[PDB]
DNA sequence: TCGCCCCCCTTCGGTGCTTTGCACCGAAGGGGGGC
């Protein structure tokens, strides 16, 4: 096998991240995991003069009890060479959206087979921890195509594409679309019976070397607004202060008529009774939000951002977007885990749920916007992490000024 | 002797080239402790001689070793280090000996030269170039470069460890049931087997260790308890830290209290219950580390207090992995937290503290959370695992907290634990308007420009107020509002404000602020019996609000 | 007149917001401790 050149982006150097605090059987699967791929070539251990580092854990599936060793390469996939400009990149194909069951599956082990460039595996490196730093922590590096590092399905692109045809050709209204690691297979067979193909598919790529979606039943989730019989003027602030924040999203919403209701320095407590323009000017806001906003369309040039309300009981509503307001979907997540209690395990699900929606869609993750402090997350969400891929994100405290999207 | 391990390579950053720093002058004594070193460490091929053709040079030093006889031979390669290349330090953390388990024999031992005993690259030598002063003025200095890792220079730590972890490898897959602590050249050696059996495995390692160049001095191989062992003394049962001298001053500078206050917070993993919050204030708007601070009388009580805790004996001990590890916190005010981590009761793993302020703005909660996600940090580190917490806080609290609070947050399996003060929310703002409370309208503005601002309200009632301000800004004008609002009104209220900052601080409920503006709201919010707080937006005209923003200008 | 590591407390300065100050956060100053 002969290496594909590969360059970091002009004038970056590579990954220097530290390892995070692991538990103990993280640890010691990891250190199963890596002493097992010591011996197979698939890394080599090196020493502190290579200054390149990138943390390292672990996963485990709870409908797959082995451990899943998890690199966050996400920083060196940020400084490594574009693959569209060096032509080895892959389509995202439309119709897998449109299937009624989609299966993902972890094809990672498939990059060990191919070697990487030898000038580049310095910039791999990562380091296994020590309970109460008993050693000093081990170093390895790649000497293969990473797991978790978005230059392996390029290079490995011409590979699978001659490891699937056969099934492709084979079930031709099957969509097969690779992600990173994974691949996500879609069809509109019955779920069993999708199962079946997907049992099929699994054997024929063992030949070389998840739980079902349903993106039919992904709904939008619009602006709502209150139905009564009875209205306060502290209802209509609550109505106005929303319509005026949609009136940013959605053309022509008026608040005139609603606002003069509201005249004079009135009790929040008094009743007001509707007019019947007020009411006019109501059904009327009610309608735009019924149906979606015109002249929204995905630029795939751009990045996908994706906002997240924790609004209470197990609901999180979300946007995707790429320009402030013009929101390719909105959505809400509901919890459903059983006990109740566990916002950060609701919010990692949600972030899942939401990023693998957008691989579906578009083809990529989305920057998350998430609405933790930087340290509760930190504290926690490695423990409900089940994808192979991790998604951009950053922290902000926003308070809802408007319930808006519930 | 010098390890036959192979040499790690190193380079230049790119671009640099070598030192060349001049040796300052310094006394007989040292320069007979350096000649005596150097002498020897050349005889045994540590240093070469070099010559004219190599035209770097960094300049040398030595301090005396904790062996009260002995010298340590240092070179100030800080230009050297700055322009070597970067390396990933292997060192992530310190060992605790809370994280011990009982072990039946124990030894600790130490390498004799361990930095001398490794190799440097062959190719990097060139850049250790120094040079021994010898009476300055007599003869022009004796020039060396370095055959084996200099103390000082930036790489030689990492180097030093790495060789190390090589060299106990082989030693560690045969012997998984020793427990080998390795930290620099220090050897903590734990194992279960009886004492005749445990030394024989240590002449095995020793002997182990000599084969590949390092030595194990008998000086520092200690075979019997108590153990000291990174600042700590090892018994079989518990462990104590090694004794903390706290400074003792009539009149204090700066840097003393900086002294004194690193002093507890290293005495605070074992002793319980100490603080530094009235100490560490003394610092804050300080000059010089030479400047005399007089001890506020908060701080000398702090002080006493800490003094009363350090003159009780303490001892932590070990892990026990058996068992679950519980951690308890209290609170202790203005910020401040201590929590104590242990498996039987009354015997104490370690203690710790927290007081960290986070933010301009927070509440008893947020920090006590903040508590929790430090001592899950910690356990993690030290045993692998996350402990059950013991907290002050009502389930109720922090069911109340968690769902009105719009971000999202946790904590783990927690049980009640009534020690008073209880974390508490101090106020809780009603989700829906106040039948026959008032209803004040509220907005402020501030010229920015200029110094000026207004804060006023109108109120259903008729109650109308206008305030001048002076050196304000925008934001603090509606937190000024606010502040009016709530001075003027009973104890139930309904305010309106067109401020999303101002509702953005307040709805996070804080019980502490650094602002002498927002701490005043607060008090007013818990002297209040129920206060519903809502937005609207500005300009848009809108009922109360266009009256009060008509009003403020 | 040095090196590398962890910790805490204080100070400073860069970032981005439908801002004009403000909150957030990483880095660096001081201190403790280890070899
Ligand atoms: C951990 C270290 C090794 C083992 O630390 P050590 O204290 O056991 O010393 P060493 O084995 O050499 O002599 P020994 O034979 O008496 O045991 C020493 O090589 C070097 C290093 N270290 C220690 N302190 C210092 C210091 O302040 N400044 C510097 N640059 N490096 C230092
Ligand atoms: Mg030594």
């Amino acid at each position: 096998i002969e290496t594909v050149p590969v360059k970091l982006k002009p004038g970056m150097d590579g990954p220097k991240v530290k390892q995070w605090p692991l538990t103990e059987e993280k640890i010691k699967a990891l250190v199963e995991i890596c002493t097992e791929m010591e011996k197979e070539g698939k890394i080599s251990k090196i020493g502190p003069e290579n200054p390149y580092n990138t943390p390292v854990f672990a996963i485990k599936k709870k409908d797959s009890t082995k451990w899943r060793k998890l690199v966050d390469f996400r920083e060196l996939n940020k400084r490594t060479q574009d693959f569209w400009e060096v032509q080895l990149g892959i389509p995202h194909p439309a119709g897998l959206k449109q299937k009624k069951s989609v299966t993902v599956l972890d094809v990672g082990d498939a990059y060990f087979s191919v070697p990487l460039d030898k000038d580049f595996r310095k910039y791999t490196a990562f380091t296994i921890p020590s309970i109460n730093n008993e050693t000093p922590g081990i170093r390895y590096q790649y000497n293969v195509l990473p797991q978790g590092w978005k230059g392996s399905p390029a290079i490995f692109q011409s590979s699978m594409t001659k490891i699937l045809e056969p099934f492709r050709k084979q079930n031709p209204d099957i969509v097969i679309y690779q992600y990173m690691d994974d691949l996500y297979v879609g069809s509109d067979l019955e779920i069993g019976q999708h199962r079946t193909k997907i049992e099929e598919l699994r054997q024929h790529l063992l030949r070389w070397g998840g739980y079902e979606l349903h993106p039919d039943k992904w709904t939008v989730q619009p602006i709502v607004l209150p139905e009564k019989d009875s209205w306060t003027v502290n209802d209509i602030q609550k109505l106005v202060g929303k319509l005026n924040w949609a009136s940013q999203i959605y053309a022509g919403i008026k608040v005139r008529q609603l606002s003069k209701l509201l005249r004079g320095t009135k009790a929040l407590t008094e009743v007001v009774p509707l007019t019947e323009e007020a009411e006019l000017e109501l059904a009327e806001n009610r309608e735009i939000l019924k149906e979606p906003v015109h002249g929204v369309y995905y630029d795939p040039s751009k990045d996908l951002i994706a906002e997240i309300q924790k609004q209470g009981q197990g609901q999180w509503t979300y946007q995707i977007y790429q320009e402030p307001f013009k929101n390719l979907k909105t959505g809400k997540y509901a919890r459903m885990k059983g006990a109740h209690t566990n916002d950060v395990k609701q919010l990692t699900e949600a972030v899942q749920k939401i990023a693998t929606e957008s691989i579906v869609i578009w083809g990529k993750t989305p920057k998350f916007k998430l609405p933790i402090q930087k340290e509760t997350w930190e504290a926690w969400w490695t423990e409900y992490w089940q994808a192979t891929w991790i998604p951009e994100w950053e922290f902000v405290n926003t308070p809802p000024l408007v319930k808006l999207w519930y | 002797p010098i390890s036959p391990i192979e040499t790690v390579p190193v380079k230049l950053k790119p671009g640099m080239d070598g030192p060349k720093v001049k040796q300052w002058p310094l006394t007989e004594e040292k320069i007979k402790a350096l000649v005596e070193i150097c002498t020897e460490m050349e005889k045994e091929g540590k240093i070469s001689k070099i010559g004219p053709e190599n035209p770097y040079n960094t300049p040398v030093f030595a301090i005396k070793k904790k062996d009260s006889t002995k010298w340590r031979k240092l070179v100030d390669f800080r230009e050297l280090n700055k322009r070597t290349q970067d390396f990933w330090e292997v060192q992530l953390g310190i060992p605790h000996p809370a994280g011990l388990k009982q072990k039946k024999s124990v030894t600790v031992l130490d390498v004799g030269d361990a930095f001398y005993s490794v190799p440097l690259d062959k190719d990097f030598r060139k850049y250790t170039a120094f040079t021994i002063p010898s009476i300055n003025n007599e003869t022009p200095g004796i020039r060396y470069q370095y055959n084996v890792l200099p103390m000082g220079w930036k790489g030689s730590p990492a180097i030093f460890q790495s060789s190390m972890t090589k060299i106990l490898e082989p030693f560690r897959k045969q012997n998984p049931d020793i427990v080998i602590y390795q930290y620099m050249d220090d050897l903590y050696v734990g194992s279960d087997l009886e004492i005749g059996q445990h030394r024989t495995k240590i002449e095995e390692l020793r002997q182990h260790l000599l084969r590949w160049g390092f030595t194990t001095p008998d000086k520092k191989h200690q075979k019997e308890p108590p153990f000291l062992w990174m600042g700590y003394e090892l018994h079989p049962d518990k462990w104590t830290v090694q004794p903390i001298v706290l400074p003792e001053k009539d009149s204090w500078t700066v840097n003393d209290i900086q002294k004194l206050v690193g002093k507890l917070n290293w005495a605070s993993q074992i002793y319980a219950g100490i603080k530094v919050r009235q100490l560490s204030k003394l610092l804050r708007g300080t000059k010089a580390l030479t400047e005399v601070v007089p001890l506020t009388e908060e701080a000398e009580l702090e002080l006493a207090e800490n003094r009363e805790i350090l003159k009780e004996p303490v001892h932590g001990v070990y892990y026990d992995p058996s068992k679950d590890l519980i951690a308890e916190i209290q609170k202790q005010g203005q910020g401040q937290w201590t929590y104590q981590i242990y498996q039987e009761p009354f015997k104490n793993l370690k203690t710790g503290k927290y007081a960290r302020m986070k933010g301009a703005h927070t509440n008893d909660v947020k920090q006590l959370t903040e508590a929790v996600q430090k001592i899950a940090t910690e356990s993690i580190v030290i045993w692998g695992k996350t402990p059950k917490f013991k907290l002050p806080i009502q389930k109720e609290t922090w069911e109340a907290w968690w769902t009105e609070y719009w971000q999202a947050t946790w904590i783990p399996e927690w049980e009640f634990v009534n020690t008073p003060p209880l974390v508490k929310l101090w106020y809780q703002l009603e989700k829906e308007p106040i039948i026959g409370a008032e209803t004040f309208y509220v907005d402020g503005a501030a010229n920015r420009e200029t110094k000026l601002g207004k804060a006023g309200y109108v109120t259903d009632r008729g109650r109308q107020k206008v305030v001048p301000l002076t050196d304000t800004t925008n934001q603090k004008t509606e937190l000024q509002a606010i502040h009016l609002a709530l001075q003027d009104s009973g104890l139930e209220v309904n305010i309106v404000t067109d401020s999303q900052y101002a509702l953005g601080i307040i709805q996070a409920q804080p019980d502490k602020s650094e602002s002498e503006l927002v701490s005043q709201i607060i008090e007013q919010l818990i002297k209040k019996e129920k206060v519903y707080l809502a937005w609207v937006p500005a300009h848009k005209g809108i009922g109360g609000n266009e009256q009060v923003d008509k009003l403020v200008s």
